[PDB]
């Protein structure tokens, strides 16, 4: 899934950003001040010559400077009041699924759908005053279809194939294991951190020999400036019966040499 | 009603070693409006040079920033991530949680 999105943030102090992404990765982000399009990845690029970037970048100058002031000159007939702030997302997959959704407030607002511009029923008639405005010129919108429907599957296909040494790297994990802050009276929270590993996929438990322990809590994944990723798994256990536990962590790198890590040494203390 | 309360979560990217190099990290998620101020903390004063990546948003439109700087941590040393945000009354502080040990010699 590759898609573009545009945060807009109203005060009337303003902010505009607009960045692209292959689901977690960014790949992609404007330069508010040169107007271009930054690669932040050789691959960026996918297969697209220089000149084709270079019509991208037109069309991405022009439309989000006019979306950003289409939407200050609209907002007071529109009733959007300050502050407010606008997220748009778009961008293609299953097969060769597409789409793009404009959220108002934080919330489904008016969506594009083959062709036009329709409201989300809830967001009330502003969202459908709103897609009026949106539905003005239905060349417009059929340049916006042809974008999800056409550069959108091309572009994630080149892509993906540019980037799939990047994409598909395997990056080892490492563990380790802490005290954890707030156990309840007569109980000990044990922690086992695992970091640096990608891709996502990641198995982690607390284990009492070959016997998961199924009051493992696992925390969320957590990301890493260098693109690796973070986890920490707790368990709450009773002072007693700390001793035979062990961590052990399950990851595509290893190649089946899991990382098995004791509670013991000072951790217990002996 | 339409604003959403950050999640804060810290963390080191190595095992934490006093007197070696490592990551401090904070990352800050699932709030509404995007509006946020980050900073980390060494001993209850604000980290200078600290990085943060493009801001994003989830499915669900809320956003998330990932905030960090490279540190060396020595045994005397805390260190916190600290958010202010419009759904918070006051700045709300998470410690980074490690072991340090010699419990007692
Ligand atoms: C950094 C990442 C880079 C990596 C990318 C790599 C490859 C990625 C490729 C594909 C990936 C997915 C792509 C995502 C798709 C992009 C989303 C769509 C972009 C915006 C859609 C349209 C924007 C726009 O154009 N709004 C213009 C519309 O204009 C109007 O139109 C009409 C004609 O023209 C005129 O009406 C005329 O008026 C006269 C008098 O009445 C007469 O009556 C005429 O008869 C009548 O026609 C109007 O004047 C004129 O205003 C307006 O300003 C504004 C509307 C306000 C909001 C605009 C859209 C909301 C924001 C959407 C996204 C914004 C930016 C996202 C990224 C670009
Ligand atoms: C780029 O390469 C991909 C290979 O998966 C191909 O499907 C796509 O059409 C190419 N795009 C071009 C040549 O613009």
């Amino acid at each position: 899934s590759f898609h573009v999105t545009w945060i807009a943030s109203f005060y009337n102090w303003k902010q505009n950003l607009v960045s692209g992404w292959l689901s977690d990765l960014q790949t992609h982000t404007w330069d508010s001040n040169s107007s271009t399009i930054v690669f932040l990845w050789p691959w960026s690029r996918g297969n697209f010559s220089n000149e084709e970037w270079k019509e991208l970048e037109t069309l991405f100058r022009i439309r989000t400077i006019r979306s950003f002031e289409g939407i200050r000159r609209y907002a007071h007939e529109l009733q959007f009041e300050y502050p407010f702030e606008i997220q748009v997302t778009g961008g293609c997959e299953k097969v060769s699924g597409s789409f793009l959704q404009l959220a108002y407030q934080g919330s489904d607002f008016v969506s594009f759908q083959n062709n036009s511009w329709l409201p989300y029923p809830v967001a009330g008639n502003m969202a459908k005053h709103f897609c009026k405005v949106l539905n003005q010129n239905q060349h417009e919108n059929d340049i916006t279809h042809n974008l999800l429907s056409d550069t959108c599957p091309r572009f994630i296909l080149g892509l993906l194939d540019a980037g799939k040494a990047h994409l598909q790297r395997q990056v080892k994990p490492e563990a380790w294991l802490s005290h954890g802050p707030s156990p309840g009276p007569g109980h000990l929270q044990l922690v086992c951190h695992v970091s640096g590993f990608y891709p996502k996929p990641v198995w982690v438990m607390w284990m009492r020999g070959e016997q998961e322990q199924q009051g493992t809590q696992r925390g969320d994944i957590l990301p890493s400036a260098d693109g690796t990723w973070y986890l920490r798994a707790t368990l709450e256990v009773a002072a007693g019966e700390a001793a035979d536990l062990s961590c052990r962590v399950k990851h595509s790198s290893l190649e089946g040499q899991d990382i098995v890590l004791y509670w013991e040494g000072s951790l217990v203390p002996r | 009603a339409i604003q959403r309360t950050p999640k804060i979560q810290v963390y080191s990217r190595h095992p934490a070693e006093n007197g070696k190099s490592n990551f401090l990290n904070c990352y800050v998620s699932g709030f509404h409006p995007s509006d946020i101020e980050v900073d980390l903390l060494k001993n209850g004063e604000r980290i200078e040079k600290v990085e943060h990546s493009d801001l994003s948003f989830s499915k669900d439109w809320s956003f998330y920033l990932l905030y960090y700087t490279e540190f060396t941590p020595t045994e005397k040393d805390e260190y916190a991530c600290r958010v202010n945000h419009v759904t918070l009354s006051q700045p709300k502080i998470v410690k980074w949680d490690r072991d340090m040990g010699s419990l007692v010699p």
